[PDB]
């Protein structure tokens, strides 16, 4: 089975700094597309970027807004996932989630299976 | 891009055949538009993958289907656990999109 | 019936490249450019069909006039004249109408009066390399290749106007001498969307069909 | 089999050459042989079941390589050709298929539409530079567009054949041999500024294996100039 | 002096016209020319060489690379079609953007035939056969593998040659490829069953072209 | 190469000169005078080499 959590959210003032960090286990970490998707209070879902397997030499595409704020990271010894923020502001305080994706056929499908039970940051 | 849900609020009673729409401005492809379920409270979960397929562990009773740049998922008959709220995602260029919401309240 | 896909029958046409408009009076009125291959989309891709071409050049103008709305007082003036510049690689470059590029001794140029047949000339394969090159991975900026420019062509009026304005245009045509072409290249998929450069947008290989079978 | 060149020795048992031509000789130039002329063996990249394909800039991928890159830095000019040799060893109960081209002025295109590529992200200096199966994002800066199945080039794939290319069928074949000549407009051209061919690795039918198997097929790229002469006093 | 008469056609600009015309720079002392290898004469020789065709489209393999693979695996049904693609010139078929038919985008009238290779890309241990029946215009389409073995065909053994070459007339309904399965794949232990096809396309030699128009893949 | 039938690889087999040093990495010793032994097609390299006193 899939079991993915994750951890490190709480309060943090504007303009500081915090890392999250989503652990994977009961697969290959080195095989799956890992995104990152927060969600604020009750409003719609946002995309905020994710990290290539081993296969395609582990580079990054984030999204447009959060482009050289955030900085998504793996680790290179046990199966464990990152993410560094830089810069809060007031509107980053969301329900940020850990999804997996995977190969439908032997194509990649934009989806998202596997999800994380959502950890939560604010800021005030 | 931008994919915009229709209705947001939508009540249904058990027994009958509800559909729900998602329309995007721009063509995206047939292959890349999936359908999402969160229930209250709860993390997501991946629904109906490339338009017209069910994941895994879904009952039957889900079927999505539309092209070009309209697309739709009818439920044929509705019961006690699938009221909750359905997204829908693209992509046609950089960044993945996500729909307003569809919210379905029984009745 | 086998000789219609050779080169010389195959690139050897006539092709509109430009299409500029120029009036004499207010004093920023004369044409410009510079010749390339990139210009129009239906041409470049039977050109990038190849690496490296050889070829000399035709030109042909097919230069009209027509009245703008002036004042009043019978307005009558005589066949106008226009002067077809072409500047070298690495020459003077004019700025305005009145200037002294264009009175310059080294830059070919053709005079035409209005009534007669239209004005062709004839441009030699000018390179220091011995072909000229359709694409080009390196640098001088990436992707240019400075050697092979053919020169910048100029357009302007030799009348000087005391009654009424008059604007015209001027289509630039553009022929092939003597073709040679070397080591093929497989045709392009995607869509042209700058001239400098060969960037592009990805795109699906083929249109689709409902199955396999 | 088991020929030798200068002080390397490689084992082999079809040798496709070029656009038919050999490569052969011509201020003064020189032409230095007793030091160049051998087996520069890259390190090898390893294909696994996901992976997309690979690519390297030839007079690139050689700059740090002993005595050839100290004749690059000091000669202003110079023109080669080259000689490789790719082998793939795996079981027979592995399979898969490779395709091995080598393009001569592969100009590849930025992902933002408006800039050109960095130098880092076109050529890794002896190292493979990796495909993608996804695209590339618009909002970074300067970065290789490197969807697959456009090759980089805004072209069809299917249609590479075009290039002299050589197939590695992992069930009866195992290497490939390629023999390329100077392919350039002006006969003695600068090598820093110039890469005049690119050798691109592409799985088209994807590696499989049953469960124990080793997991990865490891490939070897065996490069050597031949005909090499620089101009200088 | 001489006396001369100017007929009709004279002061026109005919835009496939050949004339002597004035040189623009004489004195030039043009650069002349060095041995560059590989020279094209004709572009019939473009289409001679052999490119994959994207024979397994289906809406979600055009942008990847299972656009050019056939799926073949060891079913439990016996007789099945594995492919089959019309040979209808352009009209939105698999041999459209091949390098083959993006020559002939550019004519309207050509006549040839056809070499069609396959390459069977699976492991060394697996075996089988395959029927490869084609069908001549004016025929129809066969619907079971009966009739198929009636039809022209040629049956593929795997375990034996990997490859197997069918030539085919080629004329601007037009004809089917159709291939069946005649048996399953065999296979031992800890090998994979799912093997994939490639297939490829060429010029037979002896084809012709006229009346040159422009492509319409494009804006 | 005494193993398996079915088990393929590849190995270098540097030697170096008197005077120069022990090679401290592949790409230092791929350079230095080699031979690439592929173990596949044969199952015996042979290496002539001076021994002096």
């Amino acid at each position: 089975e899939v079991k993915l959590v994750e951890s490190g959210g709480g309060l943090v003032q504007p303009g500081g700094s915090l890392s999250l960090s989503c652990a994977a286990s009961g697969f290959t970490f080195t095989d799956y597309y890992m995104n990152w998707v927060r969600q604020p209070s009750g409003k719609a879902l946002e995309w905020l970027g994710f990290l290539r397997n081993k296969a395609n030499g582990y580079t990054t595409e984030y999204s447009a807004s959060v482009k050289g704020r955030f900085t998504i990271s793996r680790d290179n010894s046990q199966s464990i996932l990152y993410l560094q923020m830089n810069a809060l502001r007031a509107e980053d305080s969301a329900t940020y989630y850990c999804a997996r994706s995977r190969y439908y056929g032997g194509t990649y499908r934009y989806a998202l299976d596997y999800w994380g039970q959502g950890t939560s940051v604010t800021v005030s | 891009n931008v994919l915009t849900q229709s209705p947001p609020i939508m009540s249904a009673s058990p027994g009958e055949k509800v559909t729900m729409t998602c329309r995007a401005s721009s063509s995206v492809s047939s292959s890349y538009l999936h359908w999402y379920q969160q229930k209250s409270g709860a993390s997501p979960k991946l629904w109906i993958y490339s338009t017209s397929n069910l994941a895994s562990g879904v009952p039957a009773r889900f079927s999505g289907s539309g092209s070009g740049t309209s697309y739709s998922l009818t439920i044929s008959s509705v019961e006690a656990e699938d009221a909750a709220t359905y997204y829908c995602q693209q992509f046609s260029g950089y960044p993945l999109t996500f729909g307003a919401g569809t919210k379905l309240e029984l009745k | 019936s086998r000789s219609e896909s050779s080169i010389e029958n195959f690139l050897c046409r006539s092709a509109c490249v430009y299409y500029a408009t120029y009036t004499n009076n207010s004093k920023k009125g004369f044409a410009e450019w510079v010749i390339n291959t990139r210009q129009v989309a239906q041409l470049r891709r039977k050109l990038e069909l190849f690496t490296y071409l050889r070829f000399d050049l035709e030109l042909t103008f097919v230069i009209t006039s027509a009245q703008q709305p002036s004042t009043a007082s019978s307005v009558d003036a005589p066949v106008q004249t226009h002067q077809i510049m072409y500047v070298p690689p690495g020459g003077p470059v004019p700025t305005k109408v009145k200037d002294y590029a264009w009175q310059t001794s080294t830059n070919p140029s053709v005079f035409w009066t209005e009534g007669n047949a239209p004005p062709r000339m004839s441009i030699p394969f000018i390179s220091i390399g011995n072909a000229y090159s359709c694409f080009y991975d390196g640098w001088t900026v990436y992707g240019i290749n400075t050697l092979n420019n053919m020169g910048t062509l100029y357009m302007r009026h030799v009348n000087e106007a005391g009654q009424g304005p008059i604007k015209s245009t001027v289509r630039i045509y553009f022929k092939p001498k003597h073709v040679k072409a070397w080591v093929p290249r497989p045709p392009r998929l995607c869509q042209y969307e700058k001239q400098k450069n060969v960037n592009f947008s990805p795109i699906g290989v083929t249109t689709s069909r409902t199955d396999i079978i | 089999r088991s020929i030798t060149l200068g002080n390397s020795t490689i084992t082999t048992q079809n040798v496709v050459v070029g656009y038919g031509v050999w490569p052969e000789y011509l201020d003064q130039p020189t032409q230095p042989d007793v030091a160049t002329c051998r087996f520069y063996t890259l390190e090898s990249v390893q294909w696994m079941k996901n992976s997309a394909g690979w690519w390297w800039k030839l007079p690139d991928a050689l700059s740090q390589m002993g005595l050839f890159g100290q004749n690059m830095q000091y000669h202003y000019l110079g023109r080669t050709g080259y000689t490789i040799h790719v082998q793939c060893n795996a079981s027979k109960f592995h399979q898969g298929c490779l395709l091995v081209v080598c393009v001569p002025e592969a100009e590849m295109g930025c992902s933002n539409l408006n800039n050109t590529p960095e130098f880092s992200e076109l050529s890794g200096g002896d190292s493979a530079r990796m495909f993608t199966d996804t695209q590339v994002g618009e909002s970074n800066a300067k970065k290789v567009q490197t969807a697959v199945w456009n090759a980089g080039m805004g072209v069809g794939v299917g249609n590479l054949t075009i290039f002299p290319h050589q197939w590695i069928n992992l069930r009866t074949n195992n290497s490939a041999t390629l023999v390329m000549p100077y392919i350039n407009s002006v006969p003695m051209d600068n090598m820093f500024r110039h890469n005049n061919l690119t050798l691109m690795i592409i799985p088209f039918v994807p590696l499989n294996y049953s469960e124990g198997s080793s997991p990865y097929v490891p490939i070897t790229v065996t490069i050597a100039p031949m005909c090499a002469e620089y101009n200088g006093l | 002096g001489l006396p001369v008469m100017t007929t009709p056609g004279s002061t026109q600009f005919l835009t496939s016209d050949d004339f002597q015309s004035p040189s623009a720079m004489p004195q030039f002392d043009v650069t002349p020319e060095m041995q560059i290898p590989g020279r094209v004469n004709n572009l019939m020789e473009i289409a001679e060489v052999d490119s994959v065709v994207p024979v397994n489209n289906t809406e979600d393999n055009v942008s990847s690379l299972k656009a050019y693979q056939i799926p073949v695996q060891s079913n439990s049904d016996n007789g099945k079609q594995v492919f089959g693609f019309p040979l209808q010139p352009g009209a939105n078929n698999v041999l459209n953007r091949t390098l083959l038919g993006e020559i002939l985008n550019y004519y309207t009238h050509w006549s040839g035939s056809i070499k069609l290779t396959f390459m069977f890309c699976g492991s060394a241990m697996a075996t089988g056969k395959f029927l490869l029946a084609y069908s001549p215009p004016g025929a129809g389409v066969p619907k079971n593998r009966k009739d198929a073995m009636l039809g022209t065909h040629v049956i593929w053994d795997v375990g034996l040659q990997s490859s197997c070459v069918l030539c085919v007339p080629w004329i601007s309904a037009a004809g089917y490829v159709t291939c069946w399965y005649q048996t399953n794949i065999v296979v031992p232990a800890d090998v994979q069953s799912s093997c994939d096809i490639l297939c490829f396309v060429s010029a037979c030699n002896d084809f012709s072209v006229r009346m040159l128009k422009d492509t319409p893949f494009i804006r």
